[PDB]
């Protein structure tokens, strides 16, 4: 719902802005490794089971919406700034701050983004403990408890 | 969503419903209902074919 | 007045309440799955009809 | 409407319409197919939904 | 389209064998000439050369060739192959029955 | 195609110039609509699936809830018979 | 024809291949493909 | 496997009680939100099923008719026909099930034969005439013969409970009256239309009009 | 379909309501209904563990069952 | 027509039954509609218990019924005790039902505790974003 | 109730559980924002003891949890305000962040419900009560005490993620202890920032 | 051709198929079809068999190929700058001229050393024999590994 | 040559709805026994019949039971949705006298 | 045909074409026949195929119209013509056999 | 076109309407459901679920084919000839629907 | 990319410039043999030779 999703987004700014603690970053890296690999680093189309194929994309198109194309939109501004920043100052129309500095916008942000939503991409691949991609994800999901020292979903 | 013993009148309650209720300029439907009210409804299920 | 206006107002309308007003849901509901939907704005208040 | 509201005005280059009668290719033609897919959208639309 | 699908099919559902040929396969397998193709075969029983009796006999050859059902789907050769590749079994490696195809 | 024919089968009218301007505007003015349509048809969607899940899995679940409560019960049940057996052992050392 | 031959020298039957030659064909003539639409562009 | 394997042993009062459940620990998956869900089922069932209200006063459980927002939230106080609520089944068991269409009844005077009509006045004018036929027939002997006898040993459903049910449902009850006056006007003087009828002189002949009718139809697998 | 939230009742007298249900089935049932006559209601049975959930832990904790037993025995005589 | 909506979402899927206990529920009410009873109760896997004179009378209410009156066949279908192919045809279904019965159970015995830092926050995993 | 101007001190953010009736009809609708949501904090005068005819009052000020801009007006609600005696839990607060978040160019219109900021003497003044200094000296936040202690609990208001409870949604015991913006962890950024834009 | 990859095909026993069989002894037969399937199908072997057929695989001829091909492009980089002088630099030229000379000789180093060394190690080598009477693979193993191999390198075209 | 387009097009239409027998006829004789009994097999559908249950746990009795070929289900398939034709007395009589198989 | 297989009644074939040629052109009973067609798509040529189709037809007539347990194995005459319309468990059956009877392959 | 289309509506609509206006002895309901059929039944209805995607979603498709086969169910009625079938995937993507027949009740598409 | 001198070995020139490269390193190989720790080429052997002579056997 739109509500949900509100909340998850307000709740994922305040846990980004308070920080981030250590043991927390520990599981935060295990979820972005899982999340990256099977899902970004994997065609979502080829796992065997119709549930695992439809989950695993709607959460690759989160993924998308919430880090790839966030991370653009950043990198994109950070890139205007500067290259209006060097229009000004050479007076006349320049193309070098566009691919260099959004590239580098777009790898300052990626990260960012990403662990600001790792729970949500976590969390969106629960198929279920009888598929391939929510038995990893169990795995995963029971390393992060012992780590936490609690019990997540 | 409990019958419980009322301690006040229900006559002067109904009496003030009816003489001043608060109303506002974005009032729903739902709480606004002059025109629209009946006696007995028409209940029939859902889902499936009413001639 | 002819072209920018209307052809993004109602879009950045229905955008914003979205993004702000939640798309006037009543947020007492029990389970996402089955609950009716609040669509966001789809009737066009900047055409006449 | 931008040329009519700034160059079709008397005072700003007006046109001597020389022609005594219109010889048009097909004109009915261009003008009617624009109305004719908006029935074919409404008829799609109410056989549906009927 | 086909194209697409039959890919998505081969990469989705083909696994390799993941386990050596079992005794029993290899022995169905060099006995297969006894197939016929377009037609039956004339199953005789010879007691000196066959041994059991004639109804286990006939039942074993029925179950063998006639019913058509294959070497990894008998259950004593899957307990075979269940135990000779329990080292694979082990380490998370689940052993494939049937060859692709 | 053919300029001429294109140039005058309008009512013999040259509209041309403008219709050659009407493109390039008309190429990005139908962005937004098009995306906030994407969204709307999305919502569509999602309502639809919801409605199919309510008219198919909705009475299931009630069902399953039922069934845990008269589980429920079922535990109750056993154990209060088993403290009936021990009370007909006990007949009244129990009390 | 010569395909056919080719992946029956490798274990394999006459019906199997047809299926896996086909799939051959089909991907080298969309490199094919993308090869000429590079041709174009450059 | 026993060769009575599946036999019901003898004297099975299919009790469960003292029974080792953590056999079957193995045979089902519970996913990690299971205990979240098994509320939310809970949640729902309190607020979906709960269609009654306990009263104090009674101390039991009561319910109305449906109403809308603005008279339960407004009118909460004046609340008139309150009925004891009588559970949803007679034997406590669930009744949240999802229906269907059942299967249709057999027609005697289809509706095919005026369907192009939304408005059903011709239909209901021939169903209604089929039923009065088949009344002239057996209006008299239903209280000796069908549904009216005296005791349950001779009862016989009526033959026109089919035709009869049909007009009724083609017709509305003002045009059924109408043509319950008109059956009654031709009752007692028992007209039978065969006494009157003699358009079949003045009708153009048909296929279907032969001497020989039952030689009419072919026949075939 | 648009279902609101609420929460367990608790209340005093909807549980004694539901509780006495719940006693009254249990005597039916520990005698596979022999009872004379039975006025146990399943129905209500459910709603006990949806509006009643410090009576329905209390009826499960194997001690606080037992003493509600042997009141109840008293009672019954 | 062929466009007119300009867009389908065939990415959103059909939503996912995460219920607890749900295939289970739907194996045992599979089997219990191959015995072919006509009694109704035998849908709860608890019915031996919650109606005992299923088995020894059928007399499930004391007469404070509204079924109408015993004129046909399909009446006092709860006040009809199983017949020996009736209580057969159950019983090929005993394990199917001890099954849905341990599933229960468990989940009975699941309680909210002080560790489900992810409570508020459930939908996510239980995949109601599409 | 043994809260004063004086003692307050002592009391401040502190759980009672207090008994009493609330006036919705009079309520407050302090401005506020929560999880992206522009709101109200829902304060209500919180009538303790009465006389019979209803003239002379006391009691407190009670802020009831964030209700949204939607439900705001009375006539907005789908139900009858509850104004008999209720019990409620809350953290006796000196109520302080929402006094200081008016702002420049912001000020309260009160002899109507117009309010930008929790100004304590004029909040004092709308109630009514005779016991003008115990109003003024703090309010009542209800909270629920369920609920971890930690000020990194990161859910603020007793809700969860589809909203299913009914406003105003109270406060969590991290609700309590968060003062929007001015956290240390944001001091720190912001040190931090102005750190580095000076050098 | 430049469409596909072709570095598989002459490496690794991947041409092995029944002509080498029919020839063979039945030791070397066991020989020959033991190092293919443990070169192409690993997953026939048990997963320490693997890791051991891999240790002695790379020592000898997978390693021992990236080595001698690592030295024979350096061959071709005696100079670096190449075409470079004090009025222009070539940096693209000479990148592009490193580009196309080292991967040649690394690919000439790598296909002589499997070319000299692979058919000593598939019959001189201890480990081989010892797994090969381990297994004791069949001509069936055989066949059904070549199709194996040949799917899965269909496969990795197809990815 | 749009008329000829539109007139064969026509035509197409008319022949194909008069003389569906005929084409079909044809159709029918393109294609050899063995393709068109693949074809035939290729769209073979239970259509909903018989879909009594089928047993996915692994402990299920009735498994085993399904797998016997003399299993008598309580009742055919298609007479699970026919109203019953006889007395109550007379069905409680025969259900009470009925002996399992086995 | 909405209770059929196809979109229209030529992808049916040679069945759908006998089925039509069975009955008049306004008779309901040919979108029956066509069901016939469907039950014996690959059980037709089998033995026991043909007892199933039956069966599919007999339990589809079942659940078309209400029918008593007896009354469709009790039916003196199945052979039908052109005028007989699915008006009774009876037509719908008989209507069903004769699609049946005339799937080749 | 409006000519036509007069035409065609006087044809079959106006005219059939005075072939029957007394009761028949003979075959009454088969000339009756005869004059009925040839105005009754129109070709359109076919593309009306012939090109059902061009406004159904996929989700939509799926609960209109249950509601049309449930509204469709009755043997007795020519319009449900000739209207294209119901047991059908939708072209875009199926989500309910993995085969065709695969059914577990004959007249529910589940 | 980087690997496509691979794919040019289907050219028999290119087998042939490999096999005189084989041939000459197992003459080097064989003059050396006398250093204890390398193998050697052995001629009575079918593995080695089948295994040098069909290498580039059936390429495509
Ligand atoms: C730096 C530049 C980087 C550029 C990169 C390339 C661009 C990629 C865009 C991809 C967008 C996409 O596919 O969206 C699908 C996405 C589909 O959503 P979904 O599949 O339902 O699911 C939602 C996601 O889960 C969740 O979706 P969400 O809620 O996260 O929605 C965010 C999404 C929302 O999508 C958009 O906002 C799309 C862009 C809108 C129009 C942009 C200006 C075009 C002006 C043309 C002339 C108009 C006259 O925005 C983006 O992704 C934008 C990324 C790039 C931002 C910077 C772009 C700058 C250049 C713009 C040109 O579309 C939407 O969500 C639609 C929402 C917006 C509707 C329209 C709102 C107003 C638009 C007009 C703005 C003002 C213009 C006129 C100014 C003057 C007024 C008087
Ligand atoms: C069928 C044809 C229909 C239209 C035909 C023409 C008739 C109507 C003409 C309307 C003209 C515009 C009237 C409204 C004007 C304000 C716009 C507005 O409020 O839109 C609401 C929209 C929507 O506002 P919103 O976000 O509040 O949306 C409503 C939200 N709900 C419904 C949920 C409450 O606002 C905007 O679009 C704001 C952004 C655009 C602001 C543009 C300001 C700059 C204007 C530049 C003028 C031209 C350049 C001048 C240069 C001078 C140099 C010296
Ligand atoms: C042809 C008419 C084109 C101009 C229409 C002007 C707006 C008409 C209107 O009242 O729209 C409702 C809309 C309001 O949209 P709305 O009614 O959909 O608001 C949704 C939010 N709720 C339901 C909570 C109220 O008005 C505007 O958006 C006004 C924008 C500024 C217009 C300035 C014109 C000068």
């Amino acid at each position: 719902s739109c509500t949900t999703r509100r909340f998850i987004d307000e709740k994922e700014k305040l846990e980004y802005s308070r920080g981030y603690n250590q043991q927390e970053l520990e599981a935060s890296k295990l979820r972005k490794d899982f999340v990256k690999k099977y899902i970004v680093d994997f065609d979502t189309t080829l796992y065997k089971t119709q549930v695992e194929r439809d989950w695993a994309y709607i959460a690759k198109r989160e993924y998308r919406y919430e880090v790839q194309l966030k991370s653009i939109g950043y990198g994109g501004a950070l890139a205007n700034a500067v290259l209006l920043w060097r229009i000004y100052a050479n007076k006349k129309m320049v193309f070098w701050p566009i691919p260099i500095v959004g590239a580098l916008g777009y790898l300052y942000f990626q990260p960012v983004f990403f662990q600001k939503s790792n729970k949500r991409f976590f969390d969106m691949c629960n198929v279920g403990e009888e598929y391939y991609l929510g038995r990893e994800r169990n795995k995963i999901l029971r390393e992060c408890n012992k780590i936490l020292n609690v019990e997540d979903f | 969503k409990l019958l419980k013993q009322s301690i006040y009148d229900q006559t002067t309650q109904y009496k003030l419903i009816k003489k001043n209720k608060k109303r506002g300029e974005l009032i729903p439907v739902t709480l606004a209902r002059r025109i629209l009210r009946t006696k007995k409804t028409l209940v029939l299920p859902a889902h499936v074919n009413i001639t | 007045i002819v072209l920018t206006w209307g052809w993004s107002s109602f879009q950045i309308g229905g955008y914003n309440y979205e993004r702000f007003d939640d798309n006037g849901e009543r947020r007492n509901t029990l389970y996402w799955k089955l609950s009716p939907v609040e669509f966001p704005q789809s009737k066009l208040w900047n055409r006449p009809s | 409407i931008l040329k009519v509201a700034r160059f079709r005005v008397l005072k700003m280059r007006p046109k001597i319409s020389t022609s005594y009668r219109p010889h048009g290719k097909w004109g009915d033609f261009l003008a009617c197919i624009i109305p004719l897919i908006w029935c074919i959208n409404i008829l799609t639309n109410s056989n549906l939904i009927l | 389209t086909y194209y697409s699908t039959n890919k998505e099919a081969l990469i989705q559902n083909f696994e390799p064998l993941n386990r050596k040929f079992t005794e029993e396969e290899v022995e169905q397998f060099l006995r297969n000439e006894g197939r016929s193709q377009e037609e039956k075969r004339n199953w005789i029983y010879n007691p000196h050369i066959h041994g059991s009796t004639e109804g286990e006999w006939k039942a074993d050859i029925h179950e063998k060739f006639d019913s058509g059902k294959a070497p990894w789907e008998r259950e004593h050769v899957k307990a075979k192959i269940l135990e000779t590749n329990k080292a694979k079994i082990d380490a998370g490696e689940e052993i494939q029955l049937k060859p692709f195809k | 195609r053919n300029r001429y024919w294109w140039y005058r089968s309008l009512y013999d009218d040259y509209v041309a110039r403008e219709a050659k301007l009407a493109f390039g505007i008309a190429a990005f003015i139908w962005l937004p609509h098009y995306y906030w349509g994407i969204h709307l048809n999305r919502a569509f969607e999602v309502n639809f699936s919801h409605r199919n899940y309510a008219h198919e899995w909705g009475p299931r679940r009630n069902r399953l809830a039922h069934s845990l409560e008269f589980e429920q019960f079922d535990m109750i049940l056993e154990n209060w018979q088993d403290l009936e057996d021990e009370y007909a052992q006990r007949g009244d050392g129990m009390l | 024809g010569s395909c056919l031959l080719i992946f029956i020298q490798l274990v394999f039957s006459g019906i199997v291949v047809l299926l896996l030659d086909d799939m051959l064909n089909k991907g080298y003539g969309l490199g094919s493909g993308i090869s000429l639409f590079i041709a174009t562009n450059i | 496997l026993p060769a009575d394997y599946g036999k019901m042993p003898a004297g099975y009062n299919f009790l469960t009680r003292g029974k080792d459940w953590r056999e079957y620990d193995k045979d089902f998956i519970l996913r990690t939100d299971a205990v979240w869900e098994k509320f939310q089922l809970e949640h729902f069932f309190r607020n979906y099923m709960k269609c009654f209200f306990f009263d104090h006063g009674l101390k039991k459980y009561q319910m109305f008719e449906p109403e809308d927002m603005y008279t339960v939230v407004f009118e909460g106080w004046a609340l008139d026909d309150l009925i004891t609520f009588p559970g949803f089944t007679p034997t406590g068991r669930t009744n949240s099930y999802q229906i269907g269409l059942s299967p249709r009844q057999r027609t005697v005077v289809p509706t095919q034969t005026f369907y192009q009509m939304q408005d059903y006045y011709m239909l209901c004018g021939l169903r209604f005439e089929r039923w009065f036929r088949c009344d002239l027939v057996y209006h008299d002997q239903r209280h000796t013969k069908f549904d009216q006898v005296k005791n349950q040993k001779n009862y016989k459903t009526y033959p026109c409970y089919r035709e009869y049910y049909e007009a009724q449902y083609a017709c509305q009850d003002d045009m059924f009256d109408f043509l319950m006056e008109l059956a009654y006007a031709r009752r007692a003087a028992d007209n039978f239309e065969s006494d009157f009828a003699s358009h079949e002189l003045t009708t153009l002949p048909t296929f279907y009009d032969t001497p020989k009718a039952a030689e009419r139809k072919t026949y075939t697998y | 379909m648009e279902v609101k939230y609420r929460g367990p009742s608790d209340d005093k007298l909807e549980c004694e309501f539901l509780e006495n249900n719940l006693l009254s089935c249990l005597r039916e049932k520990s005698v596979q209904d022999n009872v004379a006559k039975m006025t146990c209601r399943p129905e209500f049975l459910v709603w006990f563990f949806l509006e009643c959930p410090t009576k329905a832990a209390v009826y499960h904790d194997p001690k606080g069952l037992r003493n509600i037993f042997i009141q109840d025995k008293i009672k019954q005589k | 027509a062929l466009f007119f909506m300009a867009n389908t979402a065939i990415s959103v899927p059909s939503v996912l039954d995460t219920s607890p206990c749900m295939k289970q529920m739907l194996a045992y009410e599979d089997c219990v509609l191959d015995a072919n009873v006509p009694q109704q109760e035998v849908i709860h896997p608890q019915w031996p218990t919650i109606w005992p004179r299923l088995l020894t009378d059928g007399k499930l209410l004391e007469f404070d019924k509204v079924p109408f009156h015993p004129e046909n066949i399909y009446n006092y279908t709860y006040m009809r005790p199983l017949t020996k192919k009736n209580k057969q045809y159950l019983y090929e279904c005993e394990e199917e039902r001890f099954v849905f019965k341990a599933c229960l159970r468990k989940v009975i015995s699941l309680k909210k505790t002080d560790k489900h830092t992810s409570w508020d926050t459930a939908e996510v995993a239980n995949l109601q974003l599409t | 109730p043994p809260f004063t101007e004086k003692n307050i001190n002592d009391w401040l953010y502190k759980t009672v559980s207090i008994t009493g009736r609330p006036i919705h009809g009079k309520g407050m609708m302090i401005p506020a924002k929560s999880y992206g949501l522009h709101g109200f904090e829902y304060l209500v005068p919180f009538v303790t003891k009465e006389n019979e005819d209803g003239s002379v009052q006391e009691g407190l000020i009670l802020n009831l949890g964030f209700i949204p801009r939607e439900y705001a007006p009375i006539w907005a609600r789908a139900r009858v305000e509850n104004v008999e005696e209720q019990t409620f839990t809350c953290v006796v607060t000196d109520g302080k962040h929402l006094s200081e978040q008016g702002g420049l160019f912001a000020s309260n219109k009160p002899c109507e419900n117009q309010w930008e900021y929790a100004d304590l003497d004029q909040l004092a003044k709308h109630t009514g009560f005779v016991n003008q200094e115990q109003v003024r000296s703090c309010i009542l936040e209800h909270v629920n005490t369920e609920t971890p202690n930690d000020e990194r609990d990161c859910r603020h208001i007793d809700i969860c993620s589809d909203y299913k409870e009914d406003y105003p949604y109270k406060f969590t015991r991290s609700g309590v202890l968060q003062q929007p913006g001015q956290m240390y962890w944001d001091l720190n950024k912001s040190a931090s920032y102005y750190s580095l834009l000076g050098l | 051709f430049l469409f596909y990859n072709q570095q598989h095909k002459t490496r690794n026993g991947y041409f092995i198929n029944h002509d080498n069989l029919m020839l063979a002894s039945l030791e070397e037969r066991k020989k020959l079809i033991f190092y293919f399937i443990a070169n192409q199908v690993p997953e026939k072997l048990d997963p320490v068999d693997r890791v051991k057929f891999n240790e002695e695989l790379s020592d000898n001829l997978s390693t021992k190929a990236r080595l001698i091909g690592s030295l024979t492009g350096l061959i071709g980089l005696v100079g670096f700058p190449y075409i470079s002088t004090r009025i222009y630099s070539r940096p693209v030229l000479n990148i592009g001229l490193s580009l196309l000379i080292c991967p040649f000789l690394y690919y000439v180093g790598n296909q002589l050393t499997y070319s000299v060394w692979e058919p000593k190690f598939i019959a001189n080598n201890n480990t081989v024999c010892e797994l090969s009477k381990k297994y004791n693979f069949t001509v069936f193993d055989f066949a059904q590994a070549k199709k194996e191999a040949h799917l899965k390198a269909l496969r990795t075209e197809l990815v | 040559v749009y008329c000829t387009v539109l007139a064969y097009y026509g035509w197409w239409l008319y022949d194909r709805y008069y003389l569906f027998g005929k084409n079909a006829t044809q159709d029918i004789r393109k294609d050899t026994t063995e393709v068109w009994e693949k074809r035939a097999a290729l769209n073979k559908r239970n259509w909903g019949y018989n879909a009594h249950y089928k047993p996915e746990l692994e402990r299920s009795m009735k498994k085993v039971l399904y797998a016997d070929p003399n299993y008598k289900f309580p009742i055919e398939w298609p007479e699970r949705y026919m109203a019953e034709t006889k007395t109550l007395e007379q069905v409680m009589d025969e259900e009470e006298n009925w002996e399992y198989y086995k | 045909m909405a209770q059929t297989a196809h979109q229209n009644r030529y992808q049916g074939g040679l069945c759908y074409a006998q089925c039509n040629e069975l009955f008049s052109f306004w008779n309901p009973s040919i979108q029956q026949c066509w069901k016939g067609c469907d039950f014996g798509v690959g059980r037709v040529n089998d033995p026991e195929g043909r007892i199933e189709a039956q069966q599919m037809c007999k339990r589809w007539a079942a659940e078309l119209y209400w029918t008593y347990k007896g009354e469709l194995d009790t039916i003196k005459d199945l052979r039908v013509h052109a005028d007989m319309y699915p008006t009774t468990p009876q037509n719908v059956y008989r209507a069903c056999l004769a699609g049946v009877r005339r799937q080749k392959f | 076109v409006c000519g036509i289309y007069v035409i065609h509506v006087i044809y079959n609509y106006m005219i059939p309407y005075y072939w029957v206006s007394t009761p028949l002895k003979n075959d009454e309901f088969t000339r009756l459901r005869m004059k009925d059929y040839i105005a009754s039944t129109v070709l359109e209805e076919v593309y009306g679920i012939s090109y059902a995607e061009w406004g159904w979603l996929p989700h939509d498709f799926a609960y209109n084919r249950m509601r049309g086969l449930a509204g469709y169910m009755h043997p007795d009625d020519p319009r449900a000839m000739c209207t294209s079938t119901f047991h059908r995937k939708h072209k875009y993507i199926e989500h309910e629907v993995e085969k065709v027949g695969d059914y577990h009740h004959m007249t529910y598409p589940k | 990319p980087l690997k496509f001198w691979w794919g040019l070995n289907k050219f028999e020139t290119i087998q042939g410039i490999h096999s005189i490269l084989g041939n000459a390193a197992d003459l080097v190989v064989s003059t050396l043999s006398f250093i204890p720790g390398v193998q050697g080429r052995n001629n009575a052997s079918y593995i080695e030779n089948s295994i040098r002579v069909t290498r580039f056997r059936g390429f495509d």
